[PDB]
């Protein structure tokens, strides 16, 4: 496509170093999106320094890869999308686009196996898929009210968590026969796991609240708005980078306590991914059209 | 056959979305005016300054489509009543900026959600727009019959959906439009957009909803059961949900995605054509559904030709009115009499002569001897009568020109006949009409009719209680429209109680120092949770013996046009438990000179009492 | 093409009437509702208990036929004016009688005759039937342009036809029906039916009946010339009085036995044709004729879409906007300065870009240099704005979302333009807005408009006075519509006296200490005998230099759509005779909020002042 | 009017609390070491006929300490009897400004800004603006006096006053208007149906980022009796400095303070409330560039109209 519309969504690293962009126009005539390839995380978002790159019906919510080659997407129609990297990995091309939820597919996550995923929607169902029969294996209306997040366990593929605008967090398991368990204040917003400790994760409020739970708690004020995400580093002792609707970036240590903050957005941050390669890199997108790259003192 | 609109919340393509929804089969689009996802901000830097343009060009569409088209949609993060100052502060600023909008583009309608008890905030910030600029809009408000959280799949092992049966609880969402609509002060552009969900609620929950303002109704696809075939369709439970909101005439709405890989609008139409033929009463009544007129007064005002005209286009209570002649003749005179008696029959207040020409009939039947008075005091129905005796009646047709409480009679009569009934029996005066030419009745004779009874029912309905505020008028009191009572045609209602006997009048009457006046006490057992508006008034009455005429809704003479029922009113709106009585209490007074009603509600709670003296509302002598 | 009827006063067959009418081509009939010479007695007897029916009946036509095809007429020899007590009482009850039978009937209209200066009693009898009942019917008042007493034969040898010239005397005739319609206090139910003689009366007299209620203009047979075919014609001065009466739309009546042994009806049909056509804003203002509007507070509301668009749906304005910038960027940047000289033209009030984009085409046909700025306070418009600036525009439009009077700009401009006037020029609070966008001015910097005028011409026109009545409404001062402008495409009117200059605003505002609240006074010489209801405002603009708009009616630009004439009224008409000036008084007052105007007449008499502080109405700053 | 400040002159109480705070403010800044080498710049914002002015020139007396007036007012009338006070007794010390404090561009910043713009519901005569206004030309460590004010309700029963309010019905305007708007009286016929929780918060200065005076509180009531719900009655709290403070509220009342009266907040219908029963009240306070107003809903036992809908029955003048 000639142009990447301005509201920048979701910013993926994959294992090799590679960028995955999702993008949508949220303002002006048509409401679209699209999805692109930084094999130079650098040249990004330069429509032109590009290595593939691709254009949906309607925006992109949300999105996560699956393995190397393939693209989950949670789209505004409604129906969640799979698309797959070319031989060459030039061209991006889509195998499967299920309508399954009732309105805009707002939260996706893959499941450990790699071979399915979990799907939290405004029209306040949970999905979960399957992958290779293109098909839904199971609907849950657990939530109240529209689901904000869905933060499938890195470990068990039975495990995940979701949270919605009913105050609930939920922790799912399908092996039970009732899979839900309501863990616990201000509205939850940000899911995640953390990735040493099946047993122990952060979820961020609509407070500016980060705070650190384990299964069987912690909290600090991070942020003036909203928390948007919570992504941690792949260091062995990760670091916790907290987005948010005040445009700050701040990354937290084990007790919560801040190191980094960068103000370098000047709209909403939306999605962060640390470097493969590099690990006191972290890539932040944003609304603003930024695809800003920070070194973390560590 | 009916009016369908699809919502959506992706619309890539305005156009294109409008084209393919419009060549689908519906005739109107809800789609949100801003990106459901764009979160705007309006207090902190530099999110408040998001340069580019903040939404699509009105230039997209035609003042038409934008006017007749689109239904506008509030964006799903505004939450004004969030308990995040924040985050109440932003989206007051951001409803505020979606409304004026979708003002601004003329949209004929614009929703608005209500999916939590507490919506104050909303109700504040829309009572405000209202209340902001030069509008028209009408505000929808989406609104579950069964709340998200009591429809919730049991999965939650610490948080189990409670299996006892509340019935008050089952009915939480109507008190959340309740009390939305009374903080809005029952704006007249505040409507019900009623969201159906996948299992019905019981039909206490159901009928929670009678009377209420609904102009719009969700049928998610979700909720339609596939057939063989592999086509869309309903429970019978659901369609006769459907079937009462034809009545309501609202505009159905299909929400979410295609789930039988349209359809579901041809199954509503399919429907739509599968209900009962209307009948006579109910073809006559369209147009005329819960608008209020004002009761008639023949012996205050002179009717107008084509009033008496209407009246005559009645041939139920024609025929009910020769029957009752007939019965009378033969049971006064026998076939041994049959021509050495002639019946004196006046009919007192003719009109055009509709009942002079049913006691010909009658006669022609009966086959007895008939002397007929034609009294009238409209001089403009009697240049018809003086026409008519002219040209066909003759000798046997004396018309009278004066008003029967003072003609002086030639002779006595064996058979007095009238109509001068109103919907809620005596309203047109007749106990002091026939009293009055009860002397020049034979010490034996027959009034037609000789009873009548009047009824009334406690009923609920905002979108008539709003109709009655809509009545006041500039130089008079400002509640005066609210103690009169009112003919209407009640349709958009709910009847909380079933019709009791009111006040009962007889002809002639024998009773020592008679007396017109009344008071009566009326206890109704209410069993379900309402809001009591007014009180429906209806009628009965005995002709002769077994021949009667009547519009109380259980016993109602089929085909019978003449009457619409009377609505009483209250001031002010009065909550009813289940289980609690409504206790009413009517008077009928009078002077020289008018007649009136007074009434006054006694339980649950007082009223004040309406209409005293006769100083908002009197009937002329 | 014309709405006409007959006029009769002999129906032998009311059915067969009505056929020979119709199948002549006429759209309904005039005929009296009983026999002409039936004289009825009410009082003495026998006479009064006279038998048999008192007319036809209403049976013998549909409703629809009564309702739309029947004007009804008072019978001859009603005269409750009369100096003979039994006939006035007769004629009083006789009166009532014929009303009263033709709203029984539902009668669309009936004629009532003013043939002599007293008719107190036919006025009150009239005041009484109008407060009876539940009415509808118009009242159309048959009264001749000439006295049949000034119109008699010169054959009276001891009553010479007094051959002197009385200008006032020869307008008795205005008088009989001025007097009668304030008599009944100027009810809307009451209209002229204005008989039409045989020779023209001088033209004054005729312009006597302009801003009057006609309905009906009697065309009686004997005032058509016969021509050489032998067909009915009319004289070029009676011609031009039927092409005036066929603005006002009023309903073609022939009255009379056939002398061109219809014709008439079918010469009417050729008159109507034989008109020019309309022009562009009479084609476009037609619906709007003396329809009274509020008017537009664009600084105070932000204004619809739909309202932009026909704003910006009127090329004459928006080409004379093109060639004011296109002659101030030639003066401004020489040949030889063509590419090195940037203008910065700053569109103040830039709405959905209509006045951008003229600017740009001022540009291209100018060859120089522009840097745009498109400042607009309308979030809505700034959305159509943005959406402009993105598809087409770019770097060289800078959309400025803010309040022009806030506004901080990053360099001084060169050219400030703007749309910022009402219908008397400064009432959308122009003054104001651009004295705020001064300082970013350049010290010889050109405003577009660089001047601009307000005029005001006195009016008489009952028909607009009436209008202005109906708008009391509830909750408010009984007579706060008096106190306020509306716009209004002013039509059933006389214009009094030519329109003189009001208040005048420049921009730039060079004078020290400017100060826009204003004070100014107009005599108006009145050249004939009337009535003032109001002060028409019109408006002149300087654009720049010789490029100006008008909405003054004698310098009217062209195809101008964009606006109407304000109307300024009065609470009490003001008489006025012939030779009088009208010195009207006219104030330009504010505060730091509001911004309005006071007016008070102080010749002939004076009037109160009225909108005093703006109790009535305020312009939001 | 003049015998309208007269009135609020004829209150010792309230003057010798503006006195004693200005004393303990003049000490606090000025240590007895700078008693000569220090001239504080004390303006009175909104001087009336000079009664704060005065106490500003007592405080400094006792206190020992050098001050600096000016005395600021609006009123033009007022402004005659200052002119003649500053004449006849006051002298250079006193610099009377005849300005609106939101216009004014003083000559320097002042150490101590003091005011008595307070009604019976403490923001409702505009202090919060009028403040914010005279903001700017605050030293960025300089006292507002006062300092910090709150506003009390507490919900009623009185049939008397319900029937009082009915009566203030007029022509010309809405039928029910004389239920949307607050009236000063002094309560006497009524029953206090729940004890009065704090309202609207107002600090001085303002050091909050993007302050705004917009407001929306609910109130939960614990009512203890069967009763009929007619209005709620408004009281305030104010800190002049530190431990200086004025009261109406009945329990923490000032003694002797005759200068104001509570003030009554009325519905259009009475509601029926059951013992052991919550009423539930919101009350906003919004604005716009011209006006300030209140708006207010009863939603528990029942919901009530929302009272005064974007100042349709009364706004406040800016
Ligand atoms: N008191 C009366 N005397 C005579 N006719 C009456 C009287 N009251 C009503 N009517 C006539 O009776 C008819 C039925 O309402 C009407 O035609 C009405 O005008
Ligand atoms: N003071 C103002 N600042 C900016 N735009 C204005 C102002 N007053 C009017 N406008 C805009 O100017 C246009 C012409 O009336 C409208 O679009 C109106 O909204
Ligand atoms: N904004 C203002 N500027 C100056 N004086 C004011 C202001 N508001 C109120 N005042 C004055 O303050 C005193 C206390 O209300 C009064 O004398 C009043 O006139």
């Amino acid at each position: 496509p000639a142009c990447m519309e301005r509201q920048l969504e979701a910013a993926r690293y994959r294992s090799d170093g590679a960028l995955l962009l999702g993008a949508s126009s949220l303002s002006g005539r048509c409401w679209a999106g699209s999805l692109w390839l930084f094999k130079d995380p650098c040249a990004a978002p330069n429509e032109g320094f590009c290595s593939a790159g691709v254009q949906t019906e309607a925006g992109v919510a949300d999105l996560t890869w699956v393995g190397e080659r393939g693209i989950l997407v949670a789209s505004d129609s409604g129906a969640v999308e799979l698309w797959e990297l070319d031989e060459n990995e030039t061209l991006i091309v889509s195998k499967f686009c299920k309508y399954e939820h009732d309105d805009i597919v707002s939260t996706v996550s893959v499941l450990s196996s790699g071979t399915q995923a979990v799907s939290g929607s405004k029209d306040i169902c949970i999905k979960v898929w399957d992958l290779a029969q293109q098909v839904v294996l199971s609907s849950y209306r657990a939530h109240a009210a529209q689901v904000t997040c869905v933060a499938a366990s890195p470990h068990k593929d039975s495990v995940f968590l979701s949270c919605s605008e009913d105050n609930r967090i939920l922790l799912w398991d399908t092996r039970c026969p009732k899979p839900a368990s309501q863990i616990g204040g201000y509205l939850p917003t940000s899911l995640a796991w953390h990735p040493q400790q099946s047993e122990v994760f952060v979820f961020g409020d609509e407070n500016g609240t980060v705070s650190l739970v384990d299964t069987k708690v912690l909290s600090s004020a991070v942020h003036s708005q909203c928390v948007t995400g919570l992504v941690f580093s792949p260091h062995s002792v990760p670091f916790l980078a907290s987005l948010s609707e005040d445009c700050s970036l701040a990354v937290l240590d084990s007790s919560l306590s801040e190191l980094f903050r960068s103000q370098a957005h000047r709209d909403f941050v939306r999605d962060a991914t640390w470097s493969p390669l590099n690990h006191s890199l972290l890539t932040t997108v944003g609304w603003d059209h930024q695809v800003v790259h920070h070194v973390v003192p560590t | 056959r009916v009016s369908s609109g699809r919502d959506l919340n992706c619309v890539p393509e305005i156009a294109d979305t409008l084209g393919a929804v419009a060549k689908q089969g519906f005739d109107f689009l809800c789609m949100p005016v801003f990106h459901p996802r764009f979160k705007r901000e309006f207090i902190q830097e530099p999110a408040k300054n998001r340069p580019g343009p903040q939404t699509r060009s009105d230039l997209l569409l035609s003042g038409r489509d934008w006017n007749t088209l689109i239904v506008g949609k509030l964006s799903p993060w505004i939450r004004p009543d969030s308990k995040v100052e924040k985050i109440r502060r932003n989206s007051e600023a951001a409803m505020l900026q979606e409304l004026n909008f979708g003002a601004y583009l003329g949209l004929p309608a614009f929703l608005l959600p209500l999916n939590q008890e507490d919506n104050t905030n909303l109700a504040r910030v829309l009572t405000n727009h209202i209340h902001t600029g030069h509008h028209s809009s009408m505000f929808w408000m989406r609104v579950p019959l069964v709340a998200p959280e009591d429809l919730r799949d049991d999965i939650i092992e610490n948080a189990p959906t409670t299996h006892t049966e509340e019935y008050s609880g089952e009915e939480k969402t109507w008190m959340w439009w309740h009390n939305f609509r009374t903080l809005c002060d029952y704006s007249k552009r505040i409507a019900v957009a009623l969201e159906i969900g996948a299992d019905l609620p019981s039909n206490h929950v159901i009928d929670r909803w009678l009377g209420e303002p609904i102009k719009a109704a969700i049928l998610p696809t979700s909720i339609f059961l596939t057939n063989k075939k592999g086509f869309p369709v309903l429970s019978k439970m659901h369609q006769r949900l459907i079937f009462r909101l034809l009545k309501l005439e609202v505009q159905f709405i299909i929400t979410g995605t295609n789930h039988h890989s349209c359809s579901y609008l041809q199954y509503l139409e399919y429907l739509s054509q599968n209900r009962p033929p209307p009948n006579a009463y109910e073809l006559f009544a369209k147009g005329y559904e819960d608008y209020l007129q004002s009761p008639l007064q023949p012996l205050m005002d002179n009717l107008e030709s084509q009033t008496y005209e209407v009246f005559e286009k009645d041939p139920i209570k024609y025929s009910q009115y020769q029957q009752a002649i007939y019965k009378c003749l033969l049971d006064r005179v026998p076939e041994e009499e049959k021509d050495t008696n002639v019946q004196v029959l006046m009919v007192l207040g003719a009109g055009r002569g509709p009942l002079v020409n049913a006691s010909l009939r009658a006669a022609k039947q009966a086959d007895r001897r008939i002397k007929l008075y034609a009294v009238e005091k409209n001089p403009n129905a009697v240049v018809t009568l003086e026409n008519w005796q002219f040209e066909e009646w003759g000798s046997q047709v004396t018309v009278v020109s004066s008003d029967m409480r003072e003609w002086v009679a030639p002779e006595k009569a064996d058979i007095i006949v009238s109509e001068l009934l109103g919907s809620f029996a005596d309203n047109e005066l007749s106990p002091e009409c026939l009293d009055g030419a009860q002397h020049f009745l034979k010490d034996d004779g027959v009034s037609i009719p000789g009873e009548y009874t009047s009824f009334l029912a406690p009923i609920s309905s905002s979108k008539l209680y709003n109709e009655v505020r809509a009545c006041r008028e500039k130089d008079r009191d400002p509640e005066a429209q609210f103690e009169m009572p009112y003919v209407v045609r009640l349709h958009n209602f709910h009847q909380l109680s079933a019709p009791q006997p009111c006040f009962t009048f007889s002809h002639p009457n024998r009773d020592p120092m008679i007396d017109n006046n009344r008071y009566c006490t009326l206890e109704f057992p209410v069993e379900v949770n309402t809001v009591l508006h007014g009180f429906a008034g209806y009628f009965e009455t005995v002709l002769y013996q077994d021949i009667t005429l009547s519009i109380r809704p259980e016993t109602h003479s089929p085909g019978m046009f003449s009457w619409f029922p009377i609505l009483f009113p209250i001031k002010q709106p009065i909550t009813v438990r289940e289980g609690q009585t409504i206790c009413v209490r009517f008077w009928r007074c009078s002077n020289s000179k008018k007649v009136w009603y007074e009434w006054a509600v006694t339980a649950p709670v007082c009223s004040a009492i309406h209409n005293p003296t006769g100083r908002s509302y009197t009937i002329g002598l």
